[PDB]
């Protein structure tokens, strides 16, 4: 039975190089080529290249040309991947694959029936940046005996995650803390809102508690309606 | 070359998932399934040929350049993200997630001007809130002085609430302090099934 | 009435009993004499489909060449499966001879005579022969040597051009001589001489033919991306010695865009420790023989691989290929297929 065993996950910094292995078994190793596919959440799976064990023939994807090297050991029947000069865009789960149809006379490479268990690779700076917390003013409308909405914007922090509570956790009803998004600057940001009775805005105090463990940052921001 | 649609598919167990893929070149097209925290699995290859272990609930079809993966009677294991593939090319992927059904609920739309504290920095963030709606399918378009905005906003959607089975969405429009003070009217247009017509919440810069 | 079939072919050649040469000796025991008057029946109103990449004739020649090399080029040391095999490795006379493959009783070979036939698809002009033409089992990489030339235009051959995993064969309609030499009196260093004017002109014609298959894109050549020396360099055997020639200068894009007009000399080297193309592993041979080692060949074809990946550039990149020696036989057996009579 065809098996592909990959090496363990690892963490890297921008500028480093990674190397992962893929030990194959259960078939004639030199009969079929081995591919390397990386999958990052949100982005389409990216084919990095294939390697044919016979003479170690390789074919790298154009966009990775110069940074990637694929080799193999014939004795241990293990394929190897190397990616140099890593950046945040290299953060992904790396797979070795092999085609379904593989005989001694013919093969079709691209029908990936066989996948390795995957090798998670995280590439991020060791630097940490505390979040900026801006209040979200509930505006001066929305009925008199209805519901309003307030919150605080947690912007420009790195890395994940941040957690938000309200009134030291006393306020949980109607709270929505949205999943963070990755901005173009490479910094994260999210919003935490809460819906409260409009008649309480002049009586009850609402404070969002933002926590950012990597930067050792705990900031409390009081969200009050603007006076004009 | 490979255009896969839709991006997200929120369905209930027992329903059918319809995932399409348009190609710019004819050739052997495959379908893959990736369960959460697992390696991708070959489901269909060569257009409609079923892989080993795949139930007949998965069916492949092709009309012109359009390849469709239909998954009848959804089960727990069927959910995840699906990809189409031709040679070394892959589609963007379709996310098939579990949706618990309920009555149609319209979103409560709120808009938030950038704080005076943030304006000191040099950038301004306008936040539009879509609260407690169903189904998930909702569209948000930003308008600045009645002009369609594009490329300067990011959306975030919460998971389906365990209590009321609703969704909430957050859209953030980012502009520089200089570019923000150039315009007056800022608005987000919300279109949803629970609304007879698109709802717009807006404010004018400066006034209260 | 017939149909496409596979069977066990027999060999035919002009091997001489007085020859101690390797290929002659093998053909003496494995093959029958050739026929002085070969019969070719040109079929009229007959259209046949061919598939050079799915031809089992290739699957028989490869076994023959492997057994030929296994019983002749016996290495001093054979490294395979962890075990070491130490045999006798005397110097021998090595020079490939034409080999004909023929069908037994009940079978026959169909030959496609379309001048611009690319290897796969229907053929209008089909003839009926008993044996193939004289095919020398030349084992090489990157460059096809002492083979047959295309009739009319340069023919691009591939099972699927859009599939970057598939090897591309360029069939030249005009040969370019490559003169490789190991002079007498570092004994392992050698070189190959190629007419730069002829090569660059032919290479330019190749790019133009490739443009026809790739929407008039910019055709760019590049050295191999990696692999063993057998494929990253021009690997071939001359006079029993294994040559490794660097072909960086052979695929110079500047020369096909004021200086290249001259004599291109490729740095070569004779290795004793080689990677076997049979897939067995590593084999070691004795140091090169004394005197002037020289072999002059015809470059009749080029083995290429095309770069792929999720890109959007306005240029196609090709790199010298090889490795799979079955492809070498496909370049000569492309116009042949075996069928069974009723
Ligand atoms: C052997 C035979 O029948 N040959 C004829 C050929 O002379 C003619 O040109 C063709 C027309 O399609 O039909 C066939
Ligand atoms: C080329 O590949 C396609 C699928 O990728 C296949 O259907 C077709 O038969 C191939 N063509 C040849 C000539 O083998
Ligand atoms: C096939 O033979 C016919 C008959 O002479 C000839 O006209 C035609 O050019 C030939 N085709 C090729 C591809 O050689
Ligand atoms: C060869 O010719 C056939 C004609 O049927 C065509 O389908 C195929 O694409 C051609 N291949 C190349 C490499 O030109
Ligand atoms: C080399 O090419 C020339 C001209 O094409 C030809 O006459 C000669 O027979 C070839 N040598 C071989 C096939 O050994
Ligand atoms: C070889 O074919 C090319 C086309 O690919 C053509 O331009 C050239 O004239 C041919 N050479 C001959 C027929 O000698
Ligand atoms: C090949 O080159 C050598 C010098 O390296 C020369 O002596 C010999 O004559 C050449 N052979 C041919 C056929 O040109
Ligand atoms: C190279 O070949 C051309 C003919 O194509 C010939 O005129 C020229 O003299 C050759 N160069 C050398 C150095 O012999
Ligand atoms: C071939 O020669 C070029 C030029 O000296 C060199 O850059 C290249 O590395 C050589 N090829 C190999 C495989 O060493
Ligand atoms: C390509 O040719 C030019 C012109 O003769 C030369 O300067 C350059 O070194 C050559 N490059 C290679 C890689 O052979
Ligand atoms: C090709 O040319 C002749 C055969 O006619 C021979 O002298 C030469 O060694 C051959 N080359 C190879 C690599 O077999």
């Amino acid at each position: 039975q065809v098996r592909l065993s990959q090496s363990g996950g690892q963490m890297k910094k921008p500028g480093d190089s990674m190397r992962i292995s893929c030990r194959a078994s259960g078939y004639e190793f030199i009969n079929c080529p081995i591919n390397w596919i990386r999958l990052a959440p949100g982005k389409r799976p990216e084919w990095m290249g294939w390697m044919k064990p016979r003479f170690g023939a390789v074919s790298y994807a154009r966009q990775l040309q110069g940074r990637v090297t694929m080799t193999r050991d014939m004795y241990s029947e293990t394929a190897f991947l190397e990616l140099r000069s890593l950046t945040s865009d290299d953060t992904a789960v790396y797979f070795c694959t092999r085609g379904k149809y593989c005989t001694a006379r013919d093969y079709y490479n691209w029908d990936f029936e066989h996948w390795g268990q995957g090798t998670p690779v995280t590439v991020s700076s060791a630097s940490t940046k505390g979040p900026s917390v801006f209040p979200l003013a509930p505006s001066s409308k929305s009925t008199s005996g209805g519901t309003a909405a307030l919150g605080c914007l947690v912007k420009d922090y790195f890395p994940e995650p941040v957690t938000v509570s309200w009134n030291s956790g006393a306020l949980t009803s109607g709270v929505h803390t949205f999943p963070a998004v990755l901005q173009s600057s490479g910094l994260y940001s999210l919003s935490s809102v809460v819906t409260v009775p409009s008649s309480s805005l002049g009586t009850q105090t609402y404070i969002c508690n933002v926590n950012h463990k990597p930067s050792n940052t705990k900031v409390d921001k009081k969200v009050e309606p603007k006076s004009c | 070359v490979l255009t896969q649609s839709p991006g997200t598919l929120s369905l209930s167990p027992g329903e059918t998932a319809i995932i399409s893929c348009r190609t710019s070149q004819y050739g052997s097209l495959a379908w893959y399934q990736q369960r959460p925290g697992q390696a991708p699995r070959l489901v269909i290859y060569s257009g409609s040929t079923r892989a080993a272990g795949i139930p007949d609930r998965f069916s492949g079809s092709r009309w012109g350049p359009d390849y469709t993966l239909t998954i009848s009677n959804l089960e727990s294991g069927d959910f995840g993200v699906y990809y189409c593939q031709q040679y070394e090319f892959f589609g963007q992927g379709t996310k098939v997630q579990v949706d618990i059904k309920r009555t149609v609920a319209a979103p409560s739309v709120f808009i938030f001007p950038p704080s005076d504290e943030q304006l000191k920095s040099g950038t301004a963030s306008v936040v539009c809130l879509l609260n407690n709606f169903y189904p998930r399918e909702a569209k948000v378009q930003w308008k600045v002085d009645n002009a369609l905005q594009s490329g300067n906003s990011q959306e975030s959607v919460t998971e389906q609430d365990s209590k009321d089975s609703t969704y909430s969405l957050s859209s953030t429009l980012t502009l520089s302090k200089a570019d923000y003070e150039k315009h007056k009217v800022y608005a987000c247009e919300v279109t949803h099934q629970g609304l007879s017509s698109p709802v717009t919440k807006s404010f004018n810069r400066g006034e209260c | 009435v017939w149909k496409d079939a596979d069977t066990t072919l027999f060999c035919a050649s002009d091997a001489k009993a007085h020859e101690t040469e390797v290929h002659n000796v093998w053909a003496t025991h494995a093959c029958v004499p050739t026929d002085p008057n070969p019969q070719e029946i040109h079929l009229e109103n007959v259209t046949e489909n061919f598939n050079m990449w799915k031809n089992n004739m290739v699957e028989q020649m490869q076994e023959d060449v492997i057994s030929l090399w296994d019983q002749s080029l016996q290495p001093c040391v054979k490294l395979t499966g962890g075990s070491v095999i130490k045999q006798a490795c005397p110097k021998i006379s090595f020079d490939p001879i034409p080999i004909h493959y023929c069908t037994p009783a009940g079978y026959v070979i169909l030959k496609c005579n379309d001048k611009n036939f690319n290897g796969t698809g229907p053929c209008k002009n089909v003839s009926s022969v008993q044996c193939t033409h004289g095919i020398k089992p030349v084992v090489s990489t990157q460059l096809l040597l002492n083979g047959s030339l295309a009739e009319e235009e340069i023919i691009i051959r591939s099972e699927n051009l859009t599939n970057n995993a598939k090897t591309i064969i360029v069939h030249l309609n005009k040969s370019v001589e490559i003169n490789c030499t190991r002079p007498s009196n570092d004994i392992r260093k050698a070189y190959c001489e190629i007419n730069g004017t002829k090569w660059n002109k032919v290479l330019k014609q190749v790019t133009e033919k490739l443009k026809e298959h790739f929407n008039n894109k910019t055709i760019i050549f590049q050295p191999p991306s990696g692999g063993d020396l057998e494929i990253t360099m021009h690997h071939f055997n001359c006079r029993g010695e294994f040559f490794y020639c660097n072909t960086t200068q052979l695929f110079n894009n500047t020369c096909i865009g004021k200086g290249c007009n001259g004599t291109i000399t490729l740095p070569c080297k004779i290795k004793q420790i080689i990677n076997m193309w049979q897939g067995t592993g590593q084999a070691m041979y004795a140091p090169p023989i004394d005197g002037k080692i020289n072999c002059v060949s015809n470059i009749t074809g080029i083995l290429l691989t095309r770069d792929g990946g999720a890109n959007n550039t306005s240029n196609e990149t090709f790199r010298p290929g090889g490795g799979n020696i079955k492809d070498n036989w496909r370049s000569e057996l492309y116009k042949y297929k075996v069928v069974q009579i009723e």
